[PDB]
RNA sequence: UUUUUUUUUUUUUUUU
RNA sequence: UUAAAGGAAUUGACGGAAGGGCACCACCAGGAGUGGAGCCUGCGGCUUAAUUUGACUCAACACGGGAAACCUCACCCGGCCCGGACACGGACAGGAUUGACAGAUUGAUAGCUCUUUCUCGAUUCCGUGGGUGGUGGUGCAUGGCCGUUCUUAGUUGGUGGAGCGAUUUGUCUGGUUAAUUCCGAUAACGAACGAGACUCUGGCAUGCUAACUAGUUACGCGACCCCCGAGCGGUAACUUCUUAGAGGGACAAGUGGCGUUCAGCCACCCGAGAUUGAGCAAUAACAGGUCUGUGAUGCCCUUAGAUGUCCGGGGCUGCACGCGCGCUACACUGACUGGCUCAGCGUGUGCCUACCCUACGCCGGCAGGCGCGGGUAACCCGUUGAACCCCAUUCGUGAUGGGGAUCGGGGAUUGCAAUUAUUCCCCAUGAACGAGGAAUUCCCAGUAAGUGCGGGUCAUAAGCUUGCGUUGAUUAAGUCCCUGCCCU
């Protein structure tokens, strides 16, 4: 059919932008060097900010965070809040 | 071999009321019929009908009144004497609301026209007890388009609870 | 349509023993509503009562669904069609109170 | 003859009214079979109320 | 051996456990309390017309069935004397041994 | 509205049965003044035929209560 | 501040 | 040419006329939305033999309790039977009445009809009067019932004043109230209905009623584990949590203040609760719906080739479309796999006339198949192990795994049979849809929305209904600006 619809509401996001869907070692230094270095980090804000995708992004700071070396402050159903000590 | 919980016999002597007094005005719609008294003997089954003409509830020797019991024993499956007609004068002649009504209806039917009628048991309801009486006939009454005509006297209440007794 | 012989003569025979009988409403075609009295349905008592309403005998008064009837000495007078029957023996209905 | 085919053994056939035969509207079971057109007429005989 | 009581209008109720109790507890007997059963209601809605014309309302209707038992361990021409009570006619009285 | 009915012309009254017959029916011959000779055969008594007689047919034969029809090839 | 407009025959009355 | 124009004065109504007042079917501050798409179920426009028909602003469009396969059917295409009661005349068959095997026939095993010729008895059948049947017409002739004007405070009668009379005062200046609710004034006085009062009920308690079909303590007795008399679940005394009856208390009863002397308003005290939700409703009307609910019915129409009737197929389900209420949605507050944990009203077989829920157990992927117990019932189904939600895993902002119509091949249940409708299950096809335009609806507290269950037609059968809950907001508590209603 036609779809002549009547509304008008646009001005989409971002374009349906890319995502890594595994690491390079480009991103594996640009890993272990900073994803700790901040103070506040999320799976969430760490996908944003390097363009990572957040099921690797929970895979890779899981693993920092299996070390022991993230500092996390606790763990529920949906978020998981990471901190870095010293 | 015969149980039903109270969710069934309650209302199905429930409808017995209704299936027994209503047939019962349409045989003895002659006299000022008024309703039925059904008690609980539990080897027999109680029933006293209030009316007018008790010699119209009687017969001739005792014929009109067990005959009508019997008419109960067919289709109700009560049967052998269980069933019972006795009668009752109403002795406040003018206080049911019903036979007056029905007395009034026969007014109509042989002339006696609704004006003199009316009037007149609402004179019969008045000096007999009551305190309110509202007569509704609305029909074809002069003419095709159907004129609304009312008579009313006494003290009539329209709201609460209390209109159901 | 018509009744055997045996079946008019005994329900002649129960109206005049009980005086009321008892019907339904319903009219053969869906279903078959006899009587626990007589073994045949609908249109045979149905027919039964036409010639009885007509001539003017046993009186009918109904209620919602279930005829019942009602007997009047103007249809004992004109009763004489089975007061013919057996000699002069009227039932415990309208002969006598105690 | 044929004055009865079709077995209305349960269905719409079945239901009826035990005040005016008839089954337009809906049918119950509850020691009472009324159409509810002429169920409301006659509560206030066999006592049902509506606080 | 036990009596099931259950009727409709609780005003009769109550004095028919009266009407057992007077007449009960002046003989040699050990005679149980009025137990609450729960009072039922088998409630009905009604379109309230016959026709589809105005507003949607509904005609609400409710029984109350109430039920009390009580309870008569005893030789029965007691029970066959406190058989003789009149009634009133809204109450179905059964019996249990 | 306006609904007149009548007939089309397919079918007519295509009658019941106009029960044809002669004026009595006769069945039984004397002979020697007085020799009983039954022409239409007696029937197998299901309770219906020990008195009832046979419709003749070419070779189908009648019952008149309950229809036991006596038959051969 | 507006806020313009919708055809036709169709309406009987005593008394207790 | 016309049977009316005119005059004052009164009751309405209307008023973009002036003062008071009220409403969430009105708004402001809000929400949820619908309107966008998909689907379902109604209505109008197409087509058919039929697409049965009522309702056409609020005051129709999930209404007929209308969720139909056949019934239900009043619609169409075809086929049997009479309910011609009743009585007259008449073949009355010198008693000969219908029914039927089988061939034939057709959707049919219709004795429909034809062939052939046995049963059967005076109820026959012929023709005239008739009645009788009609989901026929007509709700614009009706009864009842329904809603509506109308959820608001209004409404009259009697007597006495005023007016020739229509009519009027009472029914009011005021203050006040949810209110013609009350206090004063006053040619009025006495009253009434409606509002209240009443009732179900939400609410509260008692140590009143008192319970092997509801509890509870400990005494037993067993079982678990560190064992330490203790810690969780299984086999003599009280009704504290279940239950339901009598009786109690909420009245502004005290203080403050504003108040004609008042009526009353507003804060706080102790109190569960300072008013919860309803239910029944005023006189008077619409030519509002229903003749398709009726053994409520008037008048016209129809009745032997039937507008009676069953039976057999088909329709009401058709789709270039338009409108209505809904449902899941449009994603990360999320989607998925599992672990956890707790409801309230109610329902259930041999009935005044056609008829169940389900314990446990086995078989089977799943729907389901088999045997046994229990329930005509606080016993049992059932300490209804209800869902939302919550605790972890994956997905990661992707028309994707968000979304489930259409379409493919099957597997099961009920049924007289489910085709051109079922229902349930499985794989598979993975559809528009980016928070919805000008406009409008519903809502003030356990309320709105999100989420489940039970009841009604039910054999299968809920998106709708009507009740029950559970997580339980936002902003108000005001106005006459919009729509509308009330008093002068
Ligand atoms: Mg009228
Ligand atoms: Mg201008
Ligand atoms: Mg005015
Ligand atoms: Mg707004
Ligand atoms: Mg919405
Ligand atoms: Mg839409
Ligand atoms: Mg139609
Ligand atoms: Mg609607
Ligand atoms: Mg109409
Ligand atoms: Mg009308
Ligand atoms: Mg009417
Ligand atoms: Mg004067
Ligand atoms: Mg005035
Ligand atoms: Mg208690
Ligand atoms: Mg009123
Ligand atoms: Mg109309
Ligand atoms: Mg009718
Ligand atoms: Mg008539
Ligand atoms: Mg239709
Ligand atoms: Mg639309
Ligand atoms: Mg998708
Ligand atoms: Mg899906
Ligand atoms: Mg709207
Ligand atoms: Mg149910
Ligand atoms: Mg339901
Ligand atoms: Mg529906
Ligand atoms: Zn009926």
């Amino acid at each position: 059919g036609k779809a002549k619809k009547k509304k008008w509401s646009k001005g989409k996001v971002r374009d349906k932008l890319n995502n890594l869907v595994l690491f390079d070692k480009a991103t594996y230094d640009k890993l272990c060097k900073e994803v700790p270095n901040y103070k506040l980090i999320t799976p969430a804000v760490v996908s944003e900010r390097l363009k990572i995708r957040g099921s690797l992004a929970r895979a890779a700071l899981q693993e920092l965070l299996s070390k022991g070396l993230i500092k996390l402050v606790s763990k529920h159903r949906a978020q998981v809040i990471y901190t870095r000590n010293t | 071999a015969v149980q039903i919980s109270k969710k069934r016999k309650f209302v199905a002597d429930g409808i017995f009321k209704a299936e027994l007094n209503e047939f019962l005005t349409r045989e003895l719609a002659e006299d000022g019929y008024s309703g039925v008294e059904v008690r609980v003997t539990p080897t027999r089954t109680e029933i006293i009908i209030l009316a007018t003409r008790t010699q119209n509830v009687l017969g001739e020797k005792g014929r009109r009144i067990r005959e009508l019991t019997a008419v109960v024993q067919k289709r109700f499956g009560f049967p052998e004497g269980s069933v019972e007609l006795y009668a009752e004068k109403v002795a406040t002649r003018g206080l049911c609301a019903i036979a007056q009504a029905e007395s009034l209806r026969y007014k109509l039917l042989g002339g006696l026209a609704v004006r003199r009628a009316c009037y007149g048991v609402l004179r019969f309801i008045m000096e007999s007890g009551a305190k309110g009486c509202e007569v509704v006939v609305s029909g074809k009454l002069r003419g095709q388009r159907a004129k609304s005509m009312k008579f009313v006297d006494g003290l009539m209440i329209h709201s609460g609870d209390p209109v159901n007794y | 349509m018509l009744m055997p012989k045996k079946n008019r003569i005994a329900i002649y025979e129960l109206l005049f023993k009980e005086g009321v009988m008892v019907a339904k409403k319903d009219v053969h075609m869906p279903k078959h509503p006899e009587l626990a009295d007589k073994n045949v349905p609908n249109l045979h008592v149905m027919k039964a009562m036409q010639s009885l309403k007509s001539r003017g005998y046993v009186k009918e008064q109904f209620a919602w669904r279930h005829f019942y009837w009602y007997l009047t000495n103007e249809g004992i007078q004109y009763l004489r069609d089975y007061l013919h029957l057996p000699p002069e023996i009227v039932p415990a209905t309208l002969r006598r109170s105690r | 003859q044929l004055y009865w085919s079709h077995p209305r053994k349960f269905g719409q056939g079945s239901r009826s009214c035990r005040v005016c035969s008839n089954r337009h509207g809906l049918i119950r079971k509850y020691g009472l079979n009324m159409c509810r057109q002429c169920f409301r007429q006659y509560a206030k005989d066999i006592g049902f109320i509506k606080l | 051996i036990r009596i099931t009581l259950t009727s409709r209008n609780v005003k009769s109720l109550e004095k028919v456990c009266a009407d057992l109790i007077r007449g009960a507890k002046e003989k040699n007997l050990k005679v149980k309390g009025p137990v609450r059963m729960p009072t039922k209601t088998l409630r009905i809605t009604t379109r309230k017309t016959p026709c589809g014309e105005g507003s949607k309302t509904w005609d609400r209707f409710q029984m109350r069935i109430h039920k009390r038992l009580i309870d008569l361990h005893s030789p029965s021409e007691i029970v066959k004397q406190i058989t003789s009570i009149s009634i009133e006619p809204g109450v179905e009285v059964e019996v249990t041994i | 509205k306006r609904k007149k009915k009548s007939y089309t012309t397919p079918k007519k009254n295509k009658h019941k049965r106009k029960k044809v017959k002669l004026a009595v029916l006769k069945y039984y011959k004397v002979d020697e003044n007085g020799k009983i000779s039954r022409l239409r055969r007696e029937c197998p008594s299901d309770e219906c035929g020990a008195g009832v007689f046979m419709a003749s047919h070419f070779d189908r034969h009648y019952c008149g209560k309950c229809c036991l029809t006596y038959c051969f090839n």
